[PDB]
Parts: structure tokens; sequence; C-alpha cells
């Protein structure tokens, strides 16, 4: 599952970290797949069967195949006992056996002399395409995203 | 969509000397310091393979002689020392609004000028019995590809009733061959007598003309 | 290895519809975005459509918008292309392409790293017809320097392709099978020629073997030299 700069996140927007891209949901929505966000349910019952209850999880509230429930959130199983710090854990389709690596917050990079965690400082060139003339690539709270550069109503940059 | 236009259409190169391919886009492919343009090579009988990505970066496994430069709407692929294995069709592709390929540039082998051997074939008895008549003008093993075929019936220029096709460059002697077919009804064929194709080529001082008389050869 | 196999092509009339299929093997199909790319005879590659792994992101070329629809079935490791309102300009070889995306340290880029063998789509009003093979006989008017030229005219067939061989594959040197041309009748025509020593024209037989699978037609034509 690979998200590109041309991915259209449904009810969401593209964010970039040191080594990857993902879709972040609008408001309080939950990821149903790598690129769509839907409304979640508060409790799992007969009326909410097979409905989204958390990111990559439906009611049975078990995580989808290939994930595992750690700290009440669904994380890939290869990211189980992998700690990163100043960043998140992801995986790449490059290796045959899926391996969990660290993708760091903007300004940080994998520190090779620190068990490949996110401690070393390093720039990351923004790869997002904010083609609208009212949006530009900004760095917010550790991630890259397209945001307004001059005036927005409350949510459109025009 | 965004329009991509390359030049030249065919680029003859002698192995060892450099080569350039131009590629322009109908609108700027630059955004945030990235140029969204890639280069692909389709060797004969093989799949296309990535060469250059984001304007100037070589893909993993590309020789250093291949390089890409340019920005915005003006781009150029440059081969410093052309090897013989680099023949094929080169495409530039814009990735700003996925996707659009250029029309392709055919990289071919440059050789010495060769004149075409010209032969003309009258229609067969079988085809005449069928009710039609096709005359075939054959140009064999010439270089370069540029060649003009002119049909004349009783020394009168024909137009819009002939069709030609050209073979790919030969893998051994690096020449081309061309076949032109003049098609007429059995009636129009039996009306006239003299049939000829006039070939103009760079390797001919004067335009060669091959002809025959109906009922003769 | 990665293997993409396209199917579903064939013949269709203008206005008609066709549904292409592409089955992916050798990799996890549900992890990759995919393309459809075609190439018309005597033209370059033309990208048609892109589809993400979760089918949430889809793009089309302007030349096929509204007429063509892309979709995938990750359960069956398959990918489809519905083609409606087909015009003659849609006649091409259609490929499905795997689209890798690398998060490289010099920028993120696509890599069309796998291409199927292709499937041929012919949009035309013509009906399937086997070829008539006419001889291009050698004579003094086709000889030059101890060398004689002869051939076969493969005329008025539909659709592509035909396969021409000489002397059941024994004779391969000096052969030139030209690309077919599309005539006004909607039927194809090509010629295949071979160069031989002019001395052998009396003591050697030359037969062109023309095969046209669409019409289930096989024709072997012996090319007799002429006395002129």
């Amino acid at each position: 599952a690979k998200v590109t700069v041309d991915t259209v996140c449904k009810r969401g927007f593209l964010i970039q970290m040191s080594g990857h891209l993902e879709c972040k949901c609008e408001n309080d929505l939950v990821l149903v797949n790598e690129e769509t966000c839907e409304e979640k349910v508060l409790k799992c019952d007969e009326k909410t069967v097979n409905k989204p209850c958390g990111d990559f999880s439906k009611c049975i509230c078990k995580c989808n195949l290939g994930y595992d429930m750690v700290n009440n959130v669904c994380i890939p199983n290869e990211c189980k006992q992998v700690t990163c710090g100043n960043g998140k854990c992801i995986l790449d389709t490059s290796n045959p056996v899926k391996t969990g690596v660290c993708s760091c917050n903007i300004g940080k990079v994998p520190n090779v002399q620190d068990q490949n965690k996110c401690s070393k400082d390093g720039e990351t060139k923004c790869s997002l395409k904010c083609l609208k003339e009212q949006e530009t690539c900004k760095a917010v709270d550790g991630i890259y995203k397209c945001d307004c550069k001059d005036g927005f109503i409350i949510s459109i940059c025009t | 969509d965004i329009v991509m236009t390359q030049s030249p259409l065919s680029l003859p190169v002698t192995p060892g000397e450099p080569a350039s391919i131009s590629c322009r886009s109908s609108q700027s492919l630059l955004h945030n310091g990235y140029n969204y343009l890639d280069w692909y090579l389709q060797k004969p009988g093989q799949s296309p393979q990535l060469l250059i990505y984001l304007g100037s970066n070589r893909a993993s496994g590309v020789p250093d002689r291949f390089s890409g430069s340019g920005s915005g709407t003006d781009f150029t692929l440059k081969i410093s020392r052309v090897e013989a294995e680099d023949v094929g069709v080169y495409y530039c592709m814009q990735t700003l609004q996925p996707f659009t390929f250029g029309q392709g540039t055919r990289l071919e082998i440059k050789r010495t000028v060769a004149a075409p051997s010209v032969f003309i074939f009258p229609p067969s008895d079988e085809q005449l019995k069928s009710g039609t008549a096709s005359v075939v003008c054959l140009l064999n093993n010439f270089y370069p590809r540029e060649a003009k075929v002119q049909w004349k019936v009783d020394n009168a220029l024909q137009s819009g009733n002939s069709q030609e096709s050209v073979t790919e460059q030969d893998s051994k002697d690096s020449t081309y061959s061309l076949s032109s077919t003049l098609t007429l009804s059995k009636a129009d064929y039996e009306k006239h007598k003299v049939y000829a194709c006039e070939v103009t080529h760079q390797g001919l001082s004067s335009p060669v003309t091959k002809s025959f008389n109906r009922g003769e050869c | 290895e990665v293997q993409l196999v396209e199917s579903g092509g064939g013949l269709v009339q203008p206005g008609g519809s066709l549904r292409l299929s592409c089955v992916a093997s050798g990799f996890t199909f549900s992890n990759y975005n995919m393309n459809w790319v075609r190439q018309a005879p005597g033209k370059g590659l033309e990208w048609l459509s892109y589809i993400s792994s979760s089918s949430g992101t889809i793009y089309y070329a302007d030349s096929v918008k509204g007429r063509f629809t892309i979709s995938r079935d990750n359960a069956k490791n398959s990918m489809y292309l519905q083609m409606n309102s087909l015009r003659a300009e849609d006649t091409a070889v259609y490929y499905c392409v795997r689209v890798e995306y690398y998060y490289g340290s010099s920028g993120y880029y696509y890599d069309f790293d796998s291409w199927g063998q292709g499937t041929l789509v012919t949009v035309s009003s013509a009906s399937t017809k086997g070829p008539s093979v006419f001889p291009l006989a050698p004579s003094s008017k086709s000889t030059s320097g101890g060398t004689a030229a002869l051939g076969c005219l493969v005329k008025d067939y539909f659709p592509e392709p035909v396969t021409v061989s000489w002397n059941s594959g024994a004779l391969t040197s000096g052969v030139h099978t030209f690309p077919a041309v599309l005539q006004s009748s909607g039927l194809y025509s090509l010629s295949s020629v071979v160069t031989v020593p002019s001395s052998s024209l009396g003591t050697q037989t030359y037969i062109c073997n023309v095969n046209h699978k669409p019409s289930n037609t096989k024709v072997d034509k012996k090319v007799e030299p002429k006395s002129c």
C-alpha cells in the first residue's frame, strides 16, 4: 500500500514525514483504507456491525488483517515492539518480508548511530504538490501539509 | 491535457559521438523546485524502462553517459558517448498532471549513404483474373530513410492511389527498405500501357526510374 | 518475477463496446497502483488511465474520458478497462502497467517497471477476411548483380496480423516483410520480398507461407520466375 503525491484523500489531506506520505482525516474521521476517511462508531453492536470504529479497524473492535491493537490503536504488526521517538513507524514494499522502519518528524532523520531512531537533525524537502495559488507547503506540528498563505474562512483558503 | 513535443523524430548517431533529444511541454512542469518530467527508453522488442526522473536524476542502474537537464517547459536528454545498445525509442513523460508521453524519438545508427536498388513488379495473372491490378515498386537496402517514390502512368503523375511502408533499420547493415503499391482497377490498367515509379534519394545523382510496358516486363 | 497478462481484446465495430482484463502475478497486486497504456500502429505510447490500489484515486486521458472506465478486483488479482463508444482511432495494442513509487532521497518518483505483452484491439466496420496471396515473380527486370528479387503480395485481409515465412522457415536471409498498410476498403495489405542468387532461379523453388489465424486461413504460394 503506497500513497503518492497524486493521491486524493477522501475527506482528508496529504501529509509528509521524513520518509513517507500518508492521508490524515478531516475533523474526527477514521481511515477506512490508505486514502479514504469515514465516520467512526462509538460502540460496537448489532446495529454497528462491520462499521469503522478506529483507524483500520471494524466491529467484530478488531484491527484489520495485517495490524495489531497496541495502546488501543491499530499499528502494523511489524511495528509491534519497534520504538522510534520523534517520529512514527512505517513499512516499505521494497523487502519481501515486510520490515518496520522509522519515519521522522520534519527536521529529524534516522540517526544511524542511535539504533536508527529519530534523533539526528536533517532537512526534508517538501514533496507535496499544493497546486492551488492560495495554498503552499508549510510545516505544522512536525509534518508537511498544504496550508493557506493569506486569509481563510471558517475552511477554504480563497 | 498537457501537450508534450519532442525533437527530432528520428536521430541517427554514430556510436561513440554524443546525442541530444529535446522535449518541451505546453505548460510549466516546475513546482516547488521540482521539475515533474521523466525519461523512458523502449529498446526494440523490450518493455519501456525508466531512465531519468524529476528532470535530472538517473534511475538506479542507469549509466552516467545518460543525463537530463532543463526546467519549466524546456528539457533535454543528453547521451555523452552513444553505445550501440542505446538504439530505441526515447519518450519524455510529464508527471505534473499524470500522465502524458511525448511522441517519441527514434535513436538509430548512422552509416554511409547507400543507394536503393529499385525494382518494379507488374500485376500477377491471378490478381488480374480477380479484377484488380497492383503494381509494386521495391527499394532495397538504402540509407538514409528519406526516399521519394513517384508513380507515373503513361508519363502522368499519379496521386492518392498508392501506399508505401518502410521496414525498421536492419540489425546488420543498418539499411532500410521501402515498398510502394499502386492499385488500379483491371479496366484502368488495361487502358494504359507504360507504368513507372521514379525514385529520388540522396544516394542518387539523378532520379532513377524503373518502368515496364503492359503485356511486357 | 512480475508477469502481467492482458486479455479481452479483438474485433469491434465503431460505437461498440469492449472490456479488457489484466491479471497480475508474481507480486502482491493489492499493494500497487496500475496503469493502462496503448500504442496505435505507427504511433508512440499513449497513457490512458491510472488507478490506485484502493481504487480511490483515478485519472484518465482527455482522449478517453467518459468513454473508458478503469476498475480493479484485488481479490482476483485482476484489473479491467471498460471501453465504450469505440472509434477507429482506438485501434491499438493495449498494455497494463505496474506503477511502483519509490520514496527516494532525491525525490519521490514513479517507475513503470512492468509491462504486459499487450492485447490488440481493432475498431473497424470490416468483417474478417482471409488474404489473397499473389506472386511477385522475378525476372531480368528484378535482377541486379547476380542477385534476383522476388516476393509475395498479401492483399485484402482483415484483421491484423499475418505471419509470412519463406520455404517453411528454411529461407530467412535476405527477407524483408514490410509493415501492412490499411487501404480505403478497410482491408489490410502487405508485401514480403526475398533476395536470392539469380542463378538458382532455375534449380530452386521459393514458396512463401502466409498464415492468418483470425480467418483460420493458411496459404502457401509458389513464386515462379518469369521468362523476361
